[PDB]
């Protein structure tokens, strides 16, 4: 298998808003769960051993034995039979305290047609203004249907200088972050989607370009969602992977 | 106003 190439082609959707995904069309989507079985965040499988997520998802415990990753799932609760459920062995937080972290699985994930890593961007690459991307997760829906199933939403990327204007996020967004969403509102990632992916199609595969982090509410007008810019941490991520 | 999108979320006065 090749990274970022799903074995089920995802539906262009005509998480708040968006739609329920085709089962297993996003094979790198991870459900990060407490030791005692509660979904609380998302993550992205970037190789058989490594899960990329948000640092703040881990604040309630520094012990790896407190977390387990769920791979290949479509439902939040009553998981399918062939879902993979691997304990986390190590936790690595980015060393300048940005909102991204790495989990190391205790046994590598079996790569099947339902569990496939996503590709990493070239380091320090800037996703251009108005690039169409996708967000996925099991997060809050605010009555836009799809509760309890893996949802997706198609979002345009909004460049930082525009996103940082007073009428939008008014300076809050750092250069190691990116914004995405519809300025009209109605579509966003929401609570329960943190750590999950923002991927953008390039040539023939999806490239993980952001990690779901924060926002001023969800799906509000003039308030797009903010994501950690994954290309700014690629050299770090690779250094951790190659030494652990 | 900044709210991190975990469950449960973490919100700040900005």
């Amino acid at each position: 298998f090749d990274c970022g190439k799903p074995q089920v082609e995802p539906k262009k959707c005509p998480v708040v808003g968006g739609c329920v995904a085709h089962p297993h069309s996003w094979p790198w989507q991870v459900s990060l769960r407490t030791r005692f079985g509660m979904h609380f965040c998302g993550g992205t499988l970037i190789s058989p051993e490594w899960v990329l997520t948000a640092a703040h998802c881990l604040e309630k415990s520094p012990r790896p034995s407190s977390y387990k990753v769920i791979l290949g799932a479509h439902q939040e609760v009553n998981l399918e039979p062939h879902v993979q459920e691997i304990e986390v062995s190590r936790l690595f937080l980015e060393p300048t305290r940005k909102d991204i972290a790495l989990l190391k699985l205790s046994s590598p994930a079996v790569i099947t047609d339902k569990v496939i890593p996503a590709c990493l961007p070239s380091p320090n690459y800037v996703v251009a203004d108005r690039t169409e991307c996708f967000i996925t997760g099991w997060g809050e829906t605010q009555g836009t249907f799809g509760a309890g199933l893996l949802k997706e939403a198609q979002l345009p990327v909004i460049e930082n200088k525009v996103c940082n204007r007073y009428e939008f996020l008014n300076g809050r967004v750092q250069s190691t972050e990116l914004c995405a969403g519809h300025l009209a509102g109605g579509t966003d990632s929401c609570q329960g989607d943190s750590g999950g992916p923002l991927v953008c199609f390039e040539k023939d595969k999806y490239i993980l370009q952001g990690v779901t982090s924060w926002g001023l509410g969800c799906a509000r007008p003039n308030k797009p969602g903010v994501y950690v810019r994954v290309s700014r941490f690629v050299t770090w991520i690779e250094g951790v992977m190659r030494n652990n | 106003g900044r709210a991190y999108k975990s469950k449960p979320p973490i919100a700040f006065p900005d």
